[PDB]
């Protein structure tokens, strides 16, 4: 067994807690790869625990699996996406530092919808919007 | 150096409730923090050392925890004895520093103050000055406002006030306000009034007297 | 200027000055909505456009991240040059990475061998760099052609292609300069 | 009984010097660091100075550095603090406390034992006995209600002052307010007690004022007009 | 006991000046957030008596990072070498009150060597007059003498001020010295913060050193070889020792060429990312 | 994705030292392929992901007589995929699926009969696609 190791981290400005993805491996090999039994108890925590999530891509450690689906912040692979989220309850407070954590979940395709299809009905908009969006394209390289 | 900042500066809780005072160091002290209890005019007593070790003979109600830079002293079941100012200190590095101090007070039902006004004694007048005193007796909470009026004129810069420590039995506070004036000034005016506002009072209490009468 | 003043005509030939309100009326005509909609709602539409533009100022000002498409190009080239520059340091199996050293170090009969190692390697690195540039340049030129088409179709006129000019029934676009690239401020009609 | 008694407080003019001393008992004095901490009333507790068990190593807060010297006589079981160039700011209550060993470091226990304190006042004012004026009972209410009376102890320096009523006979309902430093620089305070209106005339009320620094004692009878 | 040596132990990897660039190098450094062993000095105490005077011999390993906060400069110097006994050359660095001398001789080391300044009762003076590192020496390869300097001779106890850090490594048989001295009066005892060490001296001795010992000093006490930590002891002082390990680091050179920060590459996965 | 070190040096200390002399060749190569990898994900997002919300068809098929049944996903079969597309998957040769290969099952001269396993041997790894097949179908369902 071998594979790539990719670190899923939020920006350093936000935090320094990370989650690691061991690509194309089973969770089993990571405790065996290093001698967890040999190591100190401080080291032992990292090998195994409830906080391990296994995915098709590999074994992701450091991220709690979540049922809820959200937009994909960072792509893991196999449809799993990781993000740094905390639920916050504070008055007039942005999500402040709290027990925050890194979560991994099946990336939400988006809010699912449905259309009331019928033989006899149409949906015609009453009002509209004039919007402006930005499309950016590179024109030229530096003339080296 | 390191600065320790406690919060809140003051708090009032009822008996039996849980109180939590926090202390925040400017930089990591590690475990080097201790807590002290101080009663009015008495010397401080050491409650906790190494952030969480109870000093011998200290009541078990007190406990202290901490991690990182932030530390907390909790009092599981507040008792009347507990009234005092509590200070955190960090022995981690020199110079040794104490926090500002948190004054704890026993919360009791609101009580209105009895108000009395005292005119200057004849003996005092013989000196130069006249001292008018206004006593506010046994009220809670501590916040109380006193305005002085000489023939319905507001007074400023001529008053001083003092407040007693919370009463042992009553858990109430008392306050004295003294208005000082020259003998000459005093003779000038007829009516001396003391106006008091407090949570306890639905309407203002004013006690007054006439100079000659 | 032509886009504001002349409508689409400035691409077709001599720019024919036309009053602006008249242009959008033609423009709305482009989507399948009659002229009356604009005038009947001219103030609000105008205001809505005005407020809309300001939003872009904030988004661009707020985050640089919007600019990633340009930034990576600059980043990539910088990286390519850095890598190209850094290669100079590699020994490539030669005793040393410095030409002047080798020259000072060895007589020609022996030196030729060592220098040769660097030349084959360094040239190969340079060869690698060039190939990358050609491929990368192709990508940019691909974008340029697209950019030209967008400028051609979107600026010069109202494009019919869905999702060419941005999500929605496209009104018009205002091209904007940028470093090593271009930015378009598409104005799109979206049903509310 | 581990005990620490401080002596030497008093009134001192600016520029003056004093030396306070703390006699210790109940433990092996030679083996421990001793410190001096001060509490200046408006401000808080402040750590003044520390001495190692050996007596050689000595540390001070910056404000005091030239001015104060801490020393100890183990045979004497006494600790001292000599102060110089006293400033008004040095006024405070000085406590001698037994400190922990710095070596403990991250696990420092802090000051285990403390003395009662010695009060030193730095002010230009001279010692002066208080004037005691009666606060006669005045109420605009029916009798039988409670009445308040008291004594005005004014213009004395330095603190402290002792106030008792009826020679300790009358405790309940007594409030002797903390003194305030007046603009003059002299101290003034009042002591009051609430009593039944019926008691006026029947009961004698004597306010006992004792000001040790001035060595004056006063007994004022408070009577209604 | 152990303390957290958060960031410290970084030094300029080479003589070369660099500016405004992030350069990566591999040398023997102190890994970040590594435990250091805290050694202590305790004055005589009550019956229990905490008193400690720790001068054990410690391992040289790859390299040692030594830091100390001294109430007074109790710690005069160090000893480096395998045996620390004669019949072999051993590095000896000691600073008398006057100057610093470095000497290779095959010294006859005392079982418990130390140095010292005695504090006189009559006057304030602190004077060093206890120097018992070795009985004798022979076949001395190299010796160096520094300039005069003034330090705290007298016995005092605590970690009030002086913070001194050193890095001792061997490079190609070279004995290297690095140092940084900053007062931590207000600063915490063994403080958290980052500082870079720069090379003071080069010692071309080429001594193979397995172990080293620190020599504490106080002249109030007399010394004889065979002195087993008896007699009076110096004021409280604490010193730390850590072990260097081969690790990669990314050093940040400021405009000045001063090393503002560093990243332990191996420390954690976050740190590894910074490395790439 | 390919690892230069294993590919060139595969478990040889004496080799890797020689590779270092080469300088930055590997880092760029690994970088180049990785750039390619992300691009593919970008390709799939851009192609399929055109719609924000994911639409689902109503239970009533009455499409004016137009018979969509073949094109719509067939709730039933594993993966809610359509009939016509189902054949499409069948016609092609999938490199591999499941992303899990028994290590032991693999070790000697026969496992390379299993080509992927052999590839697993020489540093050649296949990263999984970010958008899973099931996920891809949903878009195709929605766009439809």
């Amino acid at each position: 067994s071998f594979g790539g190791v990719s670190v899923i981290t939020p920006g350093t400005n936000t935090s320094n807690q990370v989650a690691v993805l061991y690509q194309g491996v089973n969770c089993t090999e990571v405790p065996v790869a290093i001698h967890a039994d040999q190591l100190t108890p401080t080291w032992r925590v990292y090998s195994t625990g409830s906080n391990v999530f296994q995915t098709r891509a590999g074994c992701l450690i450091g991220a709690e699996h979540v049922n809820n689906s959200y937009e994909c912040d960072i792509p893991i692979g196999a449809g799993i996406c990781a993000s740094y989220q905390t639920q916050t309850n504070s008055p007039g407070s942005a999500g402040s530092v709290a027990s925050q954590s890194i979560i991994a979940y099946t990336m939400s395709l988006g809010a699912e919808n449905s259309v009331a299809y019928s033989n006899n009905s149409i949906a015609i908009p009453t009002n509209f919007t004039i919007s402006v969006t930005t499309e950016i394209l590179p024109v030229s390289m530096t003339k080296t | 150096d390191i600065q320790m900042t406690q919060s809140p500066s003051t708090l009032s809780a009822s008996v039996g409730d849980r109180v939590t005072i926090t202390c925040r160091a400017s930089q990591s002290i590690s475990s080097w923090l201790a807590w002290y209890q101080q009663k009015p005019r008495k010397a401080p007593k050491l409650l906790i050392y190494k952030a969480s070790t109870l000093e011998s003979g200290v009541p078990s109600r007190f406990s202290g925890s901490g991690s990182g830079t932030e530390f907390t002293l909790t009092i599981s079941s507040l008792q009347p004895d507990d009234f005092a100012t509590y200070y955190c200190q960090q022995y981690n590095s020199y110079s040794l520093t104490f926090g500002g101090g948190t004054k704890v007070e026993i919360k009791r039902t609101v009580a209105a103050p009895s108000v009395f006004i005292f005119p200057p004694s004849d003996e005092q007048l013989k000196s130069g000055t006249a001292s008018v005193v206004c006593l506010l007796n046994n009220f809670y909470p501590r916040e109380a406002k006193v305005q002085w009026k000489v023939d319905n004129a507001l007074q400023s810069g001529n008053s001083q006030e003092s407040v007693t420590e919370q009463d042992s039995k009553d858990s109430t506070y008392s306050l004295s306000s003294t208005l000082t004036l020259s003998k000459a000034d005093y003779e000038k005016h007829k009516v001396y009034a003391c106006e008091v506002t407090h949570q306890g009072l639905s309407s203002p209490v004013t006690k007054s007297f006439n100079r000659g009468e | 200027a032509g886009t504001i003043t002349s409508g689409w005509t400035f691409g077709a030939g001599a720019a024919l000055q036309i009053p602006f309100a008249m242009q959008m009326a033609y423009r709305f005509n482009g989507i399948g909505v009659t002229q009356n909609v604009l005038y009947e709602n001219q103030k609000l539409i105008a205001n809505q456009f005005n407020s809309a533009i300001g939003k872009i100022q904030d988004s661009l000002s707020s985050t640089a991240s919007a600019l990633g498409k340009l930034q990576d190009v600059v980043n990539q080239n910088a990286q390519a040059l850095n890598t190209l520059v850094k290669q100079l340091s590699s020994n490539f199996g030669a005793i040393s990475s410095v030409l002047n050293d080798i020259l000072s170090r060895l007589d020609p009969p022996e030196a030729e061998v060592q220098i040769d190692r660097l030349i084959t390697g360094r040239l190969q690195s340079l060869q690698t760099y060039v190939t990358q540039q050609l491929i990368r340049a192709a990508e940019i030129r691909a974008s340029a052609n697209l950019a030209a088409t967008k400028m051609s179709e979107c600026v010069l006129g109202q494009s019919k292609r869905v999702d060419f000019c941005g999500k929605g029934y496209h009104l018009m676009s205002f091209p904007q300069s940028a470093p090593h690239g271009v930015v378009f401020l598409h104005v799109t009609y979206v049903p509310a | 009984e581990v005990q620490l008694v401080e002596s030497g407080g008093g009134l001192v003019q600016p520029g003056g010097s004093l030396r306070l001393s703390c006699a210790a008992s109940g433990f092996t004095f030679s083996s421990y660091w001793m410190n001096w901490v001060r509490q200046a009333p408006g401000k808080g507790l402040e750590w003044v100075a520390n001495i190692n068990q050996d007596g050689g190593e000595k540390y001070y807060v910056d404000s005091v550095r030239g001015r104060f010297t801490i020393s100890r006589d183990n045979a004497k079981n006494s600790l001292y603090l000599q102060m110089n160039s006293l400033r008004a700011e040095d006024t405070a209550v000085y406590y001698c406390a037994r400190d922990p060993y710095d070596l403990y470091g991250d696990y420092g226990g802090t000051f285990d034992y403390w003395g009662q304190g010695t009060l030193v006042t730095v002010s230009s004012a001279s010692t002066k006995g208080p004037s005691v004026f009666p606060l006669a009972p005045s109420s605009k209410s029916t009798s039988g209600g409670t009445a308040a009376l008291g004594c005005l102890v004014k213009d004395y320096f330095p603190e402290p002052v002792t106030v008792s009523w009826n020679s300790g006979a009358l405790t309940s309902g007594v409030h002797t307010f903390p003194a305030v430093l007046q603009s003059s620089g002299l101290y003034s305070l009042s002591s009051v007690v609430t009593v039944p209106s019926s008691s006026l005339g029947t009961q004698t009320y004597i306010c006992n004022v004792n000001h040790k620094p001035s060595n004056t004692k006063v007994d004022k009878r408070v009577e209604p007009k | 006991a152990y303390t957290n040596s958060f960031t410290r132990g970084v030094y300029y990897p080479d003589k070369v000046f660099r500016s405004s660039v992030l350069h990566s190098t591999q040398d023997l450094f102190l890994p970040f957030f590594s435990n250091v062993t805290w050694f202590h000095a305790i004055h005589v105490s009550g019956t229990n008596g905490t008193k400690r005077f720790d001068n054990p011999v410690l391992p040289f390993n790859d390299g040692v990072y030594f830091a100390s906060t001294e109430k007074s400069n109790i710690i005069r110097g160090w000893i480096f070498g395998t045996t620390l006994d004669s019949k072999t050359q051993s590095l000896l660095i000691v600073n008398n009150a006057t100057n610093v001398v470095i000497k290779v001789c095959e010294f006859q080391f005392c079982n418990d060597p130390f140095l010292g300044v005695y504090y006189h009762k009559n006057n304030k003076s602190w004077m060093e007059s206890e120097f018992r590192v070795y009985s004798s020496a022979n076949n001395c390869t190299f010796e160096y003498v520094s300039q005069p300097f003034l330090m705290d001779l007298e016995g005092k106890q605590g970690n009030f001020k002086n913070l001194r850090e050193f890095v001792f490594k061997n490079i190609d048989g070279y004995f290297k010295i690095y140092s940084k001295h900053t007062p931590i009066n207000l600063v915490r005892d063994l403080p958290q913060g980052f500082s870079a060490l720069e090379p003071l001296v080069d010692l071309p001795i080429g001594i193979n050193i397995t172990r080293f010992q620190t020599l504490l000093a106080l002249h109030r006490s007399y010394l004889t070889p065979g002195d087993s930590s008896s007699g009076w002891t110096a004021g409280a002082a604490a010193y730390y020792v850590g072990y260097l390990q081969p690790r990669t680091f990314l050093l940040k050179y400021n405009e000045n060429g001063t090393i503002t920060d560093a990243v332990d590459c191996a420390l954690d996965p976050l740190s590894e990312t910074k490395c790439t | 994705s390919v690892d230069c070190t294993m590919y060139i040096c595969g478990d040889s200390t004496e080799c890797s030292n020689l590779l270092l002399q080469y300088g930055s060749f590997c880092t760029q190569l690994n970088r180049a392929l990785t750039g390619i990898a992300v691009e593919q994900d970008k390709n799939t997002q851009e192609v399929f992901a055109q719609v924000k919300q994911i639409y689902k068809t109503p239970p009533i098929k009455d499409f004016g007589g137009f018979n969509f049944s073949q094109i719509l996903p067939d709730p039933s079969k594993p993966s809610k995929r359509s009939f016509i597309e189902d054949l499409l998957f069948n016609k092609v040769t999938l490199a591999d699926a499941g992303f899990i290969k028994q290590y032991g099952d693999c070790l000697g001269d026969i496992a390379a009969r299993d080509l992927i396993c052999a590839q697993k041997f020489n540093g050649l790894t296949v990263l999984p696609p970010l958008l899973t097949d099931e996920m891809i179908a949903q878009y195709t369902s929605a766009l439809l």
